[PDB]
DNA sequence: TCGATCGATCGAT
DNA sequence: ATCGATCGATCGATTTTTTTTTTTTT
């Protein structure tokens, strides 16, 4: 039979890796040993490896793979088998990897099976799980039905003869549901590749599988590299006919590398917490001890930009901690609140946020009068495809713990926006009109784009006539810190020199004081603290707000003092410590202030 | 790969780019024989000659395109759809459709059912086929508000992000516009500037690059010389190699090569002129209901100048450039001192 | 449809012709067939068929179409020595014209035209570019012009035509559409009207109401022998070579005092441009032209025909061949006019022009004037188009616009 | 018209 | 002379889809 020198090679493949596989060093039995509790029957192997030591088994494997592919779950075996006190329940899932060639969908012909070429495209109409109990126990009906055989073959056939006996071979015995094989897989399309971009012809579709472990770590919307593991698949048709038959065409994967859609939380290799959520003690030691941190960290994400210097200080806010509190089942309490721009056209109202959406993750921006009223509410639909009328989704939505900020704040009609008026503070949402009694969460901060009037200043009637709208929205945003344009050559002139150390191109931009993957992490970190209020600025911020509205006593109260200790809560988790002091407040004070004032006439 | 030339032809490529003239012939070249308004085709060779390439492979900032958009607006009469259905008989990547032709869904996510799987999918667009190409556009002002939402989305972040019921998805899209608006009437009204004609917003009309105003030639004289010159074009049924040499297809090359192998840089040129002038050139705070001049000028103008820097493949910038597009720009920037 | 009970429906049968008469027949020949009557066994499922039903199909060997085909249509118009005799025996052009619908009087030049939209004969491959010689115009104004009358009359007259109206037909009704085949079930595609009329012209009545999405669809075949269609929307290709005879009503009003085009009326305007001729139909009272009509049409119901004692208005017949021998000329153009042929546009586009906001004067108009001279000189048959021929297309469409002035 | 049913039949044993 | 295998006469079991008229929401 074929598949024997398959058998010796990975053999001595075993043999070799069952002494080291690299410098005295194995890599290929650890997720065996973390295999060896659960016993869930994957191990993955580079093919790279196969070019290292083994010496071109490629097109020993590359062509007839179909043939030598269940060679190897017996190879399998034998390894785990060495070791630990075995039992044949040993199986082969498979993650291949390590592949140089990497082709399309179009070099396809009846000479390309039994191979492993990889491929990408995009995921679409994607399908469920889908059990199959592939096996079972199956013979004549005397005494002599325990039939561990290969019944798992693609088209499936009761019908077999017998073991022991010379009894029947039409007559079967009934199934096993209870000692045989099952396993799991799902199914979908894929499209023509956008990586691979022809005019002409359709985005012809391809069929492909998944196996078990591969199922349910793809996601619409990602691009792959895939297995090439093309198949025979078991009217209009009507060439000639044999026998001693019409066939379409189909494929099936056994590997995924789901990329451009990962980036992994936060785990200088040191102790501490947990394994790597701040390893960087050496220098986040130092990070939460200077004193002039609060700059060094506001001119840390703005070097290609030049403006005011107090939004600079403030927007951190948005992306810095809340509460996270342990307390009773009164309600939900809340960790994170808007924010407002205005401005005159165009000082930079949109660069501030078109690379903050790239700066974080979960966050993803963009605006909803790209599309229609279905910002808010998923697409409104009312033609049959399942049941007529299908709207669970959205785009406000999708920024769950993370936010999706807008631009033109002011031109959107009144619907998403009306829902808004409710959707920021008791942020559970719901409709009628298509609704299994709709019950949804949204949960995030926000960023406002707004406009002026006329597209000026002009200090001729109040802000809240400066922009004529309906009104109580503008209290829950919290702070507003508006951007002015004036007439003056030196800011200007400062700009285009800016420009100068854009383009210039070495040396295109202003020396720094602090990296931002260091940042970023130490941000990261600053939340999981669980923060502590002992303070007598705890105990005396009933003056504080006294006093503030002793200066209102000439809108109005306490959604203002809620956000008061937020905001300062947030400015003590910037000092990567709990139990709050009566400093923060004083800062949370003046930046009120400057708010109210800036909003004042 | 399978258009890579040979050395050859670079002698008659550089032989073309060593004369000052180029700037003109093949502005002159593009159409067959139509002898007016060649004024703009020598800004349209900034398109075909399609851009600058400032990469972003140094700090993942700001994405920063040479983002190039400039359109044309007049009368029926002018022949914009014609023209620009010969264009398509130019650009490689031609697509063509127009104002009322498909609106934005009829644009993006032709999502439907197919026979073929039998089963319904996620499915195509239609700009994003055009990637870094163009799309010639016509009868502008027909299309739905829904769309014409969507191209803000393009025109100022570059991307695109869908999502339905079936997938999510962030795809790759962007590519330079052309298009051919008309009014709601046969003709501009006098007295009534382009600032409220056209249905667009109060500062949204300025926001392209500049339009390139066009309309009848307002002259009974202009009429003789293309109902003669124009008809005996058909009446011969062939062409003539004058002065401005058509070449076959070896112009077409100069047109091809120059996309790949240049990397326009700036060393002191072209930023200092209106860097000194940005008094008067930023009083721009008078005007009752107005647009002007704002802050983002430049970043357009430093993309026209290593646009016609590219032109003469002159590697470091060209400070010529400069010139004509400062004439670019007030060609058509106070058609409203009123 | 002639035959059909009074209030019954129009039924049908099928035919098999076979032995050596296959393609004995095309869509729209009025066919006499001879065969015999037979019965027909579906065989199959027993219950529904095997009924004892008999659906019946026919049989036939010989296939003489007496009317529109190879018998009663000659030249199966070019055939030179029958009609000479005729051909010196007169020498007229109104002869030709008024003999177009001769039962009314009034909208003389209105025929003359529409004469030239059935010959056309412009045709030739210049520079690669092929150029369309169907003349297409509309008719606009109907307080009472007998708009239809034309449009049924001439669709009888001109060989291969159709008629429609606004909510008589879906856009698939126009365009292509689908349905199982009999000869092998392929599924095929079969049009519409304008799928159909190409090499003639297809006539279409009110067209405003026609539709919304329609303008488009009519918007197409300005760029001619180009039918693209969605329905399985992959390239719907199909060269439809069709002219187009328009006619719609203005809405509420005709030309208030303070409207205008596009304002009294609520067309596409750009669909208004692709036009060659536009017609606008409007009668105000004439104190004296009412009696005469009244005079004319009553003479149409005491008998049944109109002209009497002062021409010899031409039997249709042999109009059908006199049309058909004009269109294989094919002249040359004029240079010794070529430089006053662009003076005439000259004087076109000016003395519309002295005016600030007149009603729109094309930059088309040079490519249409020379369309119309050529097919206007096919029935002079000899290449010798002249100074005065394109003396009536001036005043033609110095006439088809400034119909407000008086 | 297709399929298994059942009963009969022809060499082995 | 007993019994299993193969042949062949005998039995019963399958064959319904493309437009329309109200309805909710943009
Ligand atoms: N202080 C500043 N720092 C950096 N860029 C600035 C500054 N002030 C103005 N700008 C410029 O102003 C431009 C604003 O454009 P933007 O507001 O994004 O357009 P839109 O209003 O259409 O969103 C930016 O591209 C930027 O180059
Ligand atoms: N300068 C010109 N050169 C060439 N053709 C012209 C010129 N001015 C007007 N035309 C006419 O305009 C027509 C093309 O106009 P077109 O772009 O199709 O109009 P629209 O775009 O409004 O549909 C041509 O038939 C041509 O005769
Ligand atoms: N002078 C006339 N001579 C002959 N028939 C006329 C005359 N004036 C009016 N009619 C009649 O007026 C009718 C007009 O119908 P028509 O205008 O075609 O309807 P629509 O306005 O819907 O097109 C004709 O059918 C014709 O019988």
């Amino acid at each position: 039979v074929k598949d024997e020198v398959g058998i010796r090679a990975q053999k001595l493949f075993q043999d070799f890796l069952e002494e080291f596989k690299e410098d005295g060093e194995i890599k290929y039995t650890r997720p065996a040993a973390s295999l060896e509790s659960p016993d869930r029957c994957t191990l993955e192997v580079s093919f790279e490896d196969v070019e290292k030591y083994d010496q071109n088994l490629a097109t020993a494997i590359i062509e007839e793979y179909y043939h030598i592919y269940p060679f190897l779950c017996q190879s399998v075996s034998n390894y785990v088998k060495d070791r630990i006190g075995l039992k044949t329940q040993k199986d082969c899932y498979v993650a291949f990897t390590e592949v140089p060639t990497r082709h399309k969908v179009r070099d396809l012909t009846t000479s390309k099976i039994g191979t492993l070429i990889r491929i990408s495209g995009q995921v679409v109409r994607t399908h469920p799980v889908h059990p199959e109990l592939v096996s079972g126990v199956f013979m004549c009906l005397d005494c002599q039905t325990e039939i561990r055989n290969v019944e798992q073959q693609f088209k499936f056939t009761n019908p077999t003869i017998c073991r022991n006996p010379v009894c029947s071979n039409r007559k079967r015995f009934m199934l096993d549901v209870e000692k045989s094989l099952f396993l799991d897989f799902q199914k979908i399309r894929i499209q023509e590749t956008q990586a691979e971009l022809p005019r002409g012809c359709i985005p012809r579709a391809v069929e492909i599988i998944l196996r078990s472990e591969l199922v349910e770590t793809v996601q619409a919307g990602d691009r792959y590299d895939f297995t090439g593991t093309l198949i025979v698949v078991p009217l209009a048709g009507v060439g000639t006919r044999a026998e001693n038959l019409n066939y379409r065409m189909a494929f099936l994967a056994c590997s995924v590398q789901a990329t451009t859609a990962r980036f992994g939380g936060t785990d200088t290799a040191e102790d501490m917490k947990k394994q790597m959520t701040d390893a960087e003690w050496h220098k986040i030691y130092e990070m939460s001890k200077d004193r002039n941190l609060y700059q060094n960290l506001i001119s840390s994400l703005f070097p290609s930009i030049y403006g005011n210097d107090e939004v600079k200080r403030g927007i951190l806010l948005q992306q810095f901690g809340g509460v996270a509190k342990t307390t009773t089942e009164k309600t939900s309490l809340r960790g994170d609140i808007n924010v407002c721009i205005v401005g005159d056209p165009s000082t930079a109202k949109s660069q501030f946020l078109k690379q903050v959406s790239d700066f974080s993750p979960r966050a993803i921006y963009t605006s909803g009068k790209a599309s229609s009223a279905a910002g808010l509410t998923a697409a409104v639909v009312r033609d049959e495809e399942s049941f007529d009328f299908v709207i669970e989704a959205g785009a406000l939505m999708l920024a769950d713990n993370g936010i999706c900020c807008i631009d033109e704040f002011d031109k959107m009609d009144q619907r998403d926006q009306v829902a808004i008026h409710e959707a920021m503070e008791q942020q559970t949402i719901s409709i009628a009109r298509a609704g299994v009694r709709a019950t949804l969460n949204a949960r995030t901060s926000i960023l406002a784009a707004a406009n002026p009037i006329n597209g000026r200043y002009d200090r001729s009637k109040s802000l809240q006539q400066n922009i004529q709208l309906s009104a109580p929205i503008m209290s829950r945003f919290d702070l507003f810190f508006i951007l002015v344009d004036e007439c003056n050559e030196v800011v200007d002139y400062a700009i285009a020199r800016k420009i100068v150390d854009l383009h210039s191109n070495i040396e295109e931009s202003v020396e720094r004081a602090y990296t931002r993957e260091e940042v970023l992490r130490y941000v990261t970190f600053a939340r999981q603290f669980k923060p502590v209020i002992s303070q007598e600025a705890g105990h005396m911020l009933v003056e504080n707000y006294g006093h503030l509205r002793q200066r209102d006593t000439g809108r109005i109260t306490v959604r203002q003092l809620e956000s008061m200790i937020r905001l300062s809560e947030a400015m003590a988790k910037l000092e990567c410590s709990n139990r709050v002091l009566e400093r923060h407040v004083k800062e949370a004070f003046r930046l009120l202030n400057k708010s109210i004032i800036r909003v004042e006439q | 790969k399978d258009h890579i030339f040979p050395p050859e032809r670079v002698e008659l490529l550089q032989l073309l780019a060593k004369k000052p003239d180029i700037y003109d012939r093949l502005a002159r070249a593009i159409a067959p024989s139509i002898y007016e308004n060649d004024d703009i085709k020598k800004g349209i060779l900034l398109q075909l000659f399609g851009g600058t390439k400032k990469k972003h492979a140094t700090l993942g900032r700001q994405n920063f395109r040479s983002e190039i958009h400039l359109l044309l607006c007049g009368d029926p009469g002018t022949s914009k759809s014609q023209m620009l259905q010969y264009v398509f008989n130019l650009v490689p990547r031609s697509q063509y459709t127009s104002g009322r032709g498909s609106s934005a869904v009829g644009l993006t996510a032709y999502v439907t059912k197919d026979p073929e799987t039998r089963q319904l999918v996620l499915q195509t667009g239609a700009l994003v086929l055009a990637d870094n190409g163009v799309c010639c556009i016509d009868e502008f002002d027909k299309m739905n508000d829904s769309t014409r939402s969507v191209l803000h989305e393009v025109m100022e972040q570059q991307t695109l992000s869908i999502a339905k019921a079936g997938i999510i998805c962030q795809l790759n899209a962007r590519t330079s516009i052309l298009a051919a608006a008309n009014p709601a009437e046969s003709q501009w009204n006098k007295r009534k500037n382009i600032i409220d004609n056209v249905q667009l917003p109060h500062t949204l009309l300025s926001r392209f690059d500049l339009i390139f105003l066009v309309l009848d030639p307002q002259d009974e004289i202009f009429d003789k010389r293309l109902a003669s010159h124009l008809v005996s074009l058909y009446y011969v049924t062939r062409h003539e190699e004058e002065d401005t040499m058509f070449d076959m297809s070896v112009l077409r090359d100069y047109i091809a090569y120059a996309r790949e192998h240049l990397s326009p840089t700036l060393s002191d040129e072209a930023q200092q002129r209106l860097i000194q002038a940005y008094v008067d050139m930023r009083k721009v705070g008078a005007g009752r209901g107005q647009i002007s001049a704002y802050p983002r000028q430049l970043e357009s103008l430093i993309r026209l100048s290593e646009a016609h820097a590219k032109v003469r493949l002159s590697n470091q910038v060209e400070l010529l450039d400069v010139e004509e597009a400062w004439r670019l720009h007030r060609e058509a920037l106070k058609q409203s001192a009123t | 449809s002639d035959q059909v009970p009074v209030g019954h429906i129009p039924r049908s049968m099928t035919i098999m012709c076979r032995g050596e008469v296959t393609r004995m027949a095309q869509p729209g020949d009025h066919i006499v067939v001879s065969g015999v009557f037979l019965p027909l066994m579906r065989t199959g499922f027993a219950q529904m068929i095997q009924g004892l039903l008999s659906e019946t199909f026919l049989q036939a060997h010989r296939i003489i179409c007496i009317n529109k085909n190879d018998e009663i249509s000659d030249k199966d118009a070019e055939l030179t020595p029958e009609e000479l005799e005729e051909l010196a025996q007169d020498d007229f052009y109104e002869r030709l014209a008024t003999s177009l619908a001769p039962e009314i009087y009034g909208h003389l030049d209105v025929k003359k035209a529409l004469l030239l939209l059935l010959v056309g004969g412009v045709d030739k491959r210049p520079d690669g570019m092929k150029i369309r010689g169907n003349i297409n115009i509309c008719l606009m104004g109907d307080p009472g012009v007998a708009k239809s009358q034309l449009l049924g009359y001439i669709s009888r007259l001109a060989v291969r035509s159709q008629y429609t109206t606004g909510r008589g037909s879906s856009g698939v009704g126009l365009t292509a559409a689908v349905m199982k085949d009999p000869l092998t079930g392929e599924m095929t595609l079969e049009g519409g009207a304008l799928v159909l009329a190409d090499q003639g012209v297809c006539c279409i009545d009110e067209f405003d109401k026609m539709a919304d999405q329609d303008r488009t669809a009519i918007h197409e075949v300005m760029e001619q022998q180009t039918i693209s269609i969605a329905k399985a929307g992959i390239m719907t290709t199909l060269n439809a070579r069709v002219s187009i005879l328009a006619a719609a009503n203005p809405a509420f009003g005709r030309y208030n005092p303070r409207r205008t085009v596009e304002q009294n009326i609520q067309l596409p305007a750009a669909l208004l441009s692709r036009f060659d001729l536009l017609w606008l139909i409007q009668d105000k009272p004439d104190r004296d032209n009412d009696l005469r009509l009244a005079k004319h049409i009553t003479y149409v119901h005491s008998h049944s025909k109109q002209p009497p004692t002062r021409v010899k208005a031409l039997d249709m017949n042999l109009m059908r061949r006199y049309i058909n021998l004009c269109k294989r000329k094919n002249p040359t153009i004029p240079d010794e006019l070529t430089d006053y042929i662009v003076g005439a546009y000259v004087e076109l586009r000016r003395e519309a022009r002295n005016q600030k906001d007149m009603t729109f004067t094309s930059a088309r108009n040079l490519l249409g004037i020379l369309r119309l001279s050529t097919a206007l000189a096919r029935l002079r048959l000899s290449d010798s188009v002249e100074k005065d021929d394109v003396a009536e297309a001036l005043r033609l469409l110095e006439m088809s616009k400034d119909s407000l002035n008086q």
